[PDB]
RNA sequence: CGUAAAGCGCACGCAGGCGGUUUGUUAAGUCAGAUGUGAAAUCCCCGGGCUCAACCUGGGAACUGCAUCUGAUACUGGCAAGCUUGAGUCUCGUAGAGGGGGGUAGAAUUCCAGGUGUAGCGGUGAAAUGCGUAGAGAUCUGGAGGAAUACCGGUGGCGAAGGCGGCCCCCUGGACGAAGACUGACGCUCAGGUGCGAAAGCGUGGGGAGCAAACAGGAUUAGAUACCCUGGUAGUCCACGCCGUAAACGAUGUCGACUUGGAGGUUGUGCCCUUGAGGCGUGGCUUCCGGAGCUAACGCGUUAAGUCGACCGCCUGGGGAGUA
């Protein structure tokens, strides 16, 4: 529901004229949204993801700024629902075929380290290879066991997830996404302005989301 | 351009009144006014081609003004070019 | 200067209908809001007004169908410098019938289709689609 | 018609084309109907006859036109009366290398006279020509003359374009702003025409410091009618007249309307005002980056090369040739 927080806005000088009907005025030179529509907009969507949701279906999250790289995992343990909590590959979807042999790959790499069959004297079996781990999971940690394209994306961020928005584009899959003044509209089916970049506005929302679909998923 | 005492005389005597600037024969005075008295500027500055262009414009603007006033008012058009001494 | 303010009146919808605005404003004139009013019963926009009396300004309350423009393309087929006069058998119609052109008869501004039912030709307005 | 062929170098303007808004009137253009005419054949449509066809033939349609008559009045035009938003005049201010004429100042180059002073100076990649023991160069003092205005100075300003930089005076053009008043379509464009139009060049009479085509010499080079060096005339400067051409370029004609934004420069202006080398508005001009759109692409992008309207100019493969 409508609190403090999230209406802040970016400077006015980086604001995108596409959001011009979403602001509600440019208070200190910097512009803020209008609560008032965020809601209507906001409180649909959840009503929508609720739906997919109760359809069983799979709900992808995607935040790549540090200031939300930890809240997106945290949300993904809420609830069983998949997550990028660092940068997006170029074509996560596009060509999810071509990235599916990688997600084997950490299976197998996976496996080797859980048996202790890992453990040999050498340093290249026992130190290069398992450093692969560390950095396949952090990309693909949390789309490892999605098992096919994802049936609906939130994205905390409208412009530097762009390359995520297109792909969803592509592919048809519905886009939600929390678009902040600057960023840019008409890219994404759902439409929820707000903050972007704040703690406390990047935390309700997900934690608001994280929610839904557990109801929804019942 | 024109001294305002000057240019204050010519409205009230070709004007109905000291308040009536825009008529057609004020604004032919006021251009025949500044005509005539270019005409000493340039009989010594002959080579001042910048501010000859400005005195075309003047003799250019009275034509369309003049001619307006023939279209609209024959009988008026002809008292004001006999009290000017002009079109010859 | 502005000679022809009936292509003004085709090229603010035209511009306003691209730039997704909600309405156009332009001076009045009694034969354009005899073209506005063919508009508004054809469905192509929404609705107008006539503001103010010395200076008189007409708005027109553009329509959008799912998101884009309803006016798919607008033209003037009569210019000052051509003028376009068509008999009863040589109304035009546009995009087969599914758009019209306004054209002005003797008994008042209408559709071609109106023009063809009364059997008057007359100017060749413009076509809307 | 930015770069492929194609926007006159830029303006003012007659003829011509086109023209804001309201009422009345006219009914020329326009539109509806009718009448006369638009030969036959041919084409075309439905039929008929040669055994079919070609061919022949009946009727119709067509002959998109012209003229009259009778009506319609939306639009254009004529006519009358209007109107104020286009255009223009007036009042008060502001900025500016806008133009023309005259005067004057400082720095400096060169030259001339003199003092001090002695063997080099100058120049180049190196060198020489050249200048100098007749005293150069260097340095100080005085005088003469010409040309251009350092710093300010800035994708800053002004002008139609070309273009315009010290300072002062006289004459003078335009732009823009503030409210107020006035005229009431007087407007836009423009073939022919006329005017302006860098530099070089030409004519006559002056001036001539510097620079410098031509020219001369010394180098470089296989040669060097060049690049480099030392000299140097026209010219560059002034008055008047002529020439009328430039990559005269934004390679983008003029005028008007419309269409998301961001950051600067410059020049007016309103408002809040004690919490000023402040805060929010409204105009003119101007630079840069970019959205939709457009474009062959590059790119353009509210100063369009976007969406439209009026008018003019111009292009039609390359060469021959902007030549005969
Ligand atoms: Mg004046
Ligand atoms: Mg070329
Ligand atoms: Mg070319
Ligand atoms: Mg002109
Ligand atoms: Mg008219
Ligand atoms: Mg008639
Ligand atoms: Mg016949
Ligand atoms: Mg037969
Ligand atoms: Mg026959
Ligand atoms: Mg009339
Ligand atoms: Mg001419
Ligand atoms: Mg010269
Ligand atoms: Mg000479
Ligand atoms: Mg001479
Ligand atoms: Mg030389
Ligand atoms: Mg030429
Ligand atoms: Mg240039
Ligand atoms: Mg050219
Ligand atoms: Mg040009
Ligand atoms: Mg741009
Ligand atoms: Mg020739
Ligand atoms: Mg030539």
């Amino acid at each position: 529901m409508l609190k403090a927080g999230v209406h802040f806005g970016h400077q006015t000088r980086y604001w995108n004229p596409k959001m011009k009907p979403f602001i509600f005025g440019a208070r200190n030179k910097v512009h803020i949204i209008n609560l008032e529509k965020t809601v209507p907009m906001f409180n649909e969507a959840l009503a929508e993801l609720n739906k997919i949701a109760s359809r069983k279906g799979k709900i992808l999250f995607v935040g790549t700024k540090r200031a939300a790289s930890e809240a997106v995992k945290d949300a993904a343990l809420s609830c069983d629902q998949f997550f990028v909590n660092h940068r997006w590959l170029g074509g996560m979807l596009t060509n999810w075929k071509t990235v599916r042999q990688s997600i084997k790959r950490l299976k197998d790499l996976e496996t080797q380290s859980q048996d202790g069959t890992f453990d040999k004297l050498t340093k290249k079996e026992a130190l290069m290879r398992t450093r692969e781990l560390e950095k396949l999971e952090n990309s693909l940690g949390g789309i490892k066991d999605m098992g096919g394209l994802p049936d609906a994306l939130f994205v905390i961020d409208a412009d530097h997830e762009h390359i995520a928005i297109k792909e969803a584009n592509n592919l048809g899959i519905p886009v939600f996404a929390i678009v902040d003044t600057n960023s840019d509209p008409d890219g994404v089916d759902f439409v929820i302005p707000g903050n972007d970049d704040a703690i406390r506005a990047v935390t309700l929302y997900l934690g608001a989301v994280a929610a839904t679909v557990r109801e929804g998923r019942s | 351009s024109l001294s305002t005492e000057a240019t204050a005389k010519i409205v009230s005597e070709f004007g109905r009144d000291a308040n009536d600037t825009g008529s057609t024969e004020v604004q032919v005075a006021l251009l025949t006014a500044q005509i005539n008295h270019l005409q000493g500027h340039f009989a010594e500055h002959k080579k001042d081609h910048h501010s000859r262009r400005g005195l075309l414009r003047m003799v250019s603007q009275r034509r369309k003004l003049l001619d307006y006033l023939k279209r609209k008012d024959v009988a008026r058009y002809t008292q004001l070019i006999e009290r000017l001494g002009l079109r010859r | 200067s502005m000679q022809d303010p009936i292509a003004d009146m085709l090229t603010r919808i035209r511009n306003g209908q691209a730039a997704n605005k909600a309405a156009v404003t332009m001076p009045s004139s009694k034969l354009k809001v005899a073209i506005a009013n063919v508009l508004k019963e054809e469905g192509f926009i929404e609705d107008f007004k006539v503001e103010g009396d010395t200076k008189p300004e007409l708005e027109l309350t553009l329509k959008y169908f799912q998101g884009k423009a309803v006016v798919e393309s607008i033209q003037r087929v009569s210019r000052p410098g051509l003028r376009i006069y068509k008999r009863k058998d040589e109304l035009p119609k546009v995009m087969a019938g599914l758009g019209i052109a306004v054209v002005s008869t003797s008994k008042g501004v209408m559709t071609d289709r109106a023009a063809r039912q009364a059997g008057l030709g007359g100017e060749i307005i413009c076509y809307v689609a």
